[PDB]
């Protein structure tokens, strides 16, 4: 049990399954930079995304909405007015993205609701009949994207898409002139503090810091959500597991909330690139 | 109406409003109205 | 052991089905219904407005 | 070694206790004004209700960041 | 002590004299007022006034909306 | 946890695809809902013709 | 180990003691402007006591993460 | 030997981050509840049951970490 | 020995984090108290009532935690 | 036994120390209120000075406690 | 050895106080934004506008020490 | 020994450092509203700079044993 | 040995508590700020610059505390 | 004797923070209420900063007093 | 030897910490009641500001002498 214990929070937070290439798939010890084996899941769950819209699209028809139509309708209908209503000036597909990131995010973190060992578990089944079952119990399997390269990639792209809005003011010494928190501090060697290192730290962070912010914010909020679903599962027999239930209530309570806040969040920063002037 | 009383002999002392200001001084002004309006009908019917 | 302790897993998932028909189910049925009706009712107008 | 580990477990703990401390006082601080405002004007409850999650997802950032970090701390440090 | 109470309406005065205290309702809620109060204004609930005489009689003035200085 | 650039990567790859690649299907849809309403506003016109 | 024990158990305490004392304040701001909101619209209390409610849940979070990994250093405790 | 003494002064920050906090709470939200009362006297009751409920609401996680200590104090682990 | 050291800031601890709150909750009751019964003069023994009431409900925890500190100095544990 | 000493001089400062914070400010913040209800009543003035007497004597009570046991700390102290 | 837990320590210091920081501004800025918005609801963009020019000026420094800490849990000096 | 005279002098240090702290909050608490107060009234502004001065008197009191302590541990301290 | 966590102890102590001072600090001065622009529209850019003005003047000693604190991580002195 | 040195620096160090961080705080809260005072009653200014000056005078005494003890143990210090 | 360069350096990062967390609050108190005074009377903003730069003058005074202390431990330390 206590060795169990301590075996299974060794193998639940295994990065991506970890593949890497001259190697074999991997031995909880290689640390390098090879492959990974989670955001393909991920990509797994996109496609029904995709599919699901495309299932609508093909469909034109300007007719009375069935139930499953009638919701995609709010949603995009939602999601527009949002993007409407907040934000303004010129448009370049900044909803269609904005529609994209929210639901992808969202369903990301829906995923969290199973049980932490079920799929896992039933996955003894595949380490029994191919790749044997210890290479299993040493790090084989993987949970929701909820690792924090899965969402660097996904903030960085929005800062990269941030500086190509934030070049739209045709020079890039025009708009790295702006305006400083720091214009003045007449003491001298107060002055030999400030010019060089103040100045830099200025510029450090007064752009780069936000998409990190980003990140980690939902980084934080699905591994915390998942480590706590791993440390329920202790003492099962006199219990009604009254710790998961409304913890879980909570738990999808916040999803969409989090899903929200990226999405509003960045739209917020492409509306800030996009100032005039 | 005689505005300028009580800039020279005004003090150096404000109300304590309940409600914020403009609210009571539409309240004001609306029954101010209303008084005018009728002793202005008074008027005419002693007049009458 | 591992087994058992799904077991609690599985009341798990029955009590939060439970308690999504009971809160989550109605308001979004209704919600879906009702933009349906007014969506239906404007056609509808619109129908005998063209006759 | 021993007080390694130590110090160890107080970083986390204090990342952990610092977050939530400010979150705690944070939440409340936005929900009596936001309480006050819907009080006052009640037909406005949607919009204010977004600008309040908006507000709130806004806030957390920092400390629950922190959070993240003293978790990792917890099962996958380094340092060992 | 004793402060100068007058409640006049828009035909005529109705009541006045001199007073000890004065309760009456204002937008906020209720307010007690005793001589040597600061300058205040509210608007008046549409309640009963309540003054309370030196001798300790207490008379009673039923108010229907108004200002209250 | 550790850095293993290849998430990343397959991360903003796959993003920029399912995105640029599936905005049409969705550009399609904002129109249905608009020209109800145009219906919905031609059927209002009708009765001033009344 | 001694030493180890004495200072998780030092680590335990801040968990469960700064996420206590941010609640304990949270609640009373909250509360507060509560109170005032109800008396001076008394016919809009289910409603404001759901919204309450919403509040509360939104802000225990992180103490209750903590008492969490509180419980778990008391009884299962890493670095042995 | 040197654990014993952390552990007292563990169960110590418990109860005591638990009293400062309560203290300050308590004393945050009986002020508006005054204030409240004074301004609407014919509403006493239904207010004071509601500042029950929200009283019952406050203390949990300091009489939670009470439990705590007091377990450190007399059979506590790290023996 | 040193954990008696140990054991005598721990009831410090205790003691003072307890008068800190009290200090603070009681003024923050009382300020919002005075200005109330200004405005109303007349309900004043009832809101005092209402004061005693949820002075009682406060001051718990920290005169909980009093109890404890005196007890590691009289009878202590851990010895 | 000279630690033990230093630790029960750090405990017997801290007592105090701790009780002078909160009364300073207590009474700071129970004084603002108190010349604004009598700026705002004037007449009330012994009225309100009975009640911030009688407040003032059930708020000082536990820091004062904890006084008695500095000073007991101070001259005749246990632990010798 | 030593060393490296003081530097945790330190680095947890460093997220740890500007996240308690930020915790608190957020909630006093949002607080009188939500009593702005209720009063004048037809000037909401303004606003926005203007919190978060304040939200980005403020945020500042608490990213620095975070970027700092950040630095020391990876590649850090002293060593 | 040395030990017990470093932290005997932290002790004393921490003495006046909470007790001034304390002070410079409480006087700034009073008078703001004291202020604000004579603001509103000015004709009472000598019956209420007596209470001032009244509260301020009852509120000092516990700050000041506390530095007479720290003094006393500065120049004749006990444990030597 | 010691000196080298020291002085990143107290790196992050300078850092820390600018930080927490200024997230503090500029919170709310932008709530009133919000609150005074919602009540006069038309007078923003004079208060914007009013503004800005003081918090140029706020930031002064967390700015040396952080250059002081920066100096200290790349080449301190006591080696 | 090394750590009695450093544990001097320490305490004098404390002993004008604590003193700095009071004054600075009460310094704002007062000039806050001062600035309102000053605009709703501008023929005032006179007076009410007359009142500023005993009060702000009457503030700092106490951490003024800590800077002294703070400068004698740096210059000259006991213990030695 | 290595202990006093560490405490040293530990009280020199207190000295400006202390006095920069001070000066931080105090400021912001100061403005968001200036911000309010000089948009409710906008014709009176040089006189209001002057006041302002009045009150800051006197507000940052034993922080700056804080800072000043550090500085000094910083290059030429007592001590050595």
């Amino acid at each position: 049990k206590h060795h169990l214990t301590n075996m299974t929070y060794g193998k639940m937070p295994d990065g991506t399954w970890k593949l890497a290439e001259t190697a074999e798939e991997a031995h909880s010890m290689g640390f390098t930079a090879i492959h990974l084996d989670s955001m393909g899941w991920s990509i797994g769950l996109g496609v029904i995304f995709c599919l699901l819209f495309w299932i609508v699209a093909r469909a034109a028809n300007a007719g009375v909405p069935t139930k499953f139509q009638s919701a995609i309708e709010m949603i995009i209908e939602f999601v527009d007015s949002s993007v409407r209503d907040t934000f303004h000036g010129k448009s370049r597909l900044i909803a269609p993205l904005a529609l994209t990131i929210f639901v992808w995010i969202f369903l990301m973190n829906l995923m969290d609701l199973i049980p932490v060992d079920w799929i896992p578990q039933v996955a003894a089944f595949v380490g029994a009949n191919v790749f044997g079952m210890d290479p299993h119990h040493v790090y084989f399997k993987i949970v929701p994207s909820t690792d924090p390269n899965i969402t660097l990639g996904m903030s960085l792209s929005v800062f990269v898409l941030i500086l190509f809005y934030s070049i739209r003011e045709k020079g890039v010494g025009g708009f790295v002139g702006e305006l400083a928190l720091n214009p003045f501090n007449p003491s001298n060697p107060v002055a030999k503090a400030l010019l060089i290192p103040v100045n830099l730290i200025l510029e450090l962070v007064t752009f780069l810091a936000r998409p990190i912010s980003l990140a980690l914010r939902l980084f934080g909020n699905m591994y915390a959500g998942e480590l706590i679903f791993i440390l329920i599962a202790l003492l099962p027999f006199w219990i009604q597991w009254a710790l998961s239930v409304p913890w879980a209530i909570f738990h999808i309570l916040v999803i969409t909330l989090q899903a929200f806040i990226f999405m509003m969040l960045t739209i917020v920063y492409l509306s800030m690139a996009s100032e005039k002037h | 109406a005689e505005e300028g009383d009580d800039l020279n002999r005004t003090y150096g002392w404000d109300y304590i409003y309940e409600p914020e200001a403009e609210e009571l001084l539409n309240g004001l002004l609306v029954r101010y109205i209303e008084s005018m309006v009728y002793q202005g009908v008074i008027e005419n019917v002693a007049c009458e | 052991n591992i087994n058992l302790t799904l077991i609690g897993q599985a009341i798990a998932f029955a009590f939060f089905v439970a308690f999504c028909m009971k809160f989550v189910w109605p308001p979004l049925i209704n919600a879906i219904s009702e933009r349906q009706r007014k969506i239906a009712d404007g056609l509808n107008a619109a129908e005998k407005a063209k006759a | 070694m021993e007080l390694t580990l130590g110090l160890v477990a107080i970083a986390s703990a204090i990342l952990i206790a610092f977050g939530a401390l400010g979150t705690a006082i944070g939440f409340g601080l936005l929900g009596g004004r936001f309480l006050e405002a819907v009080a006052r004007q009640p037909e406005l409850a949607p919009q204010l209700q977004t600008r309040m999650f908006l507000i709130a997802g806004l806030l957390d950032a920092v400390p629950m960041i922190g959070v993240g970090i003293g978790l990792f701390f917890i099962f996958a440090n380094p340092f060992v | 002590a004793t402060m100068q109470c007058d409640v006049v309406s828009v035909k005529e005065s109705i009541y006045s004299g001199a007073v000890t205290m004065l309760i009456a309702k204002g937008a906020g809620g209720e307010l007690g007022i005793l001589p040597g109060h600061a300058p205040l204004v509210t608007l008046l609930q549409p309640g009963p006034i309540r003054v309370l005489l030196e001798n300790g009689t207490e008379e009673i003035v039923y108010v229907s909306g108004g200002v209250l200085e």
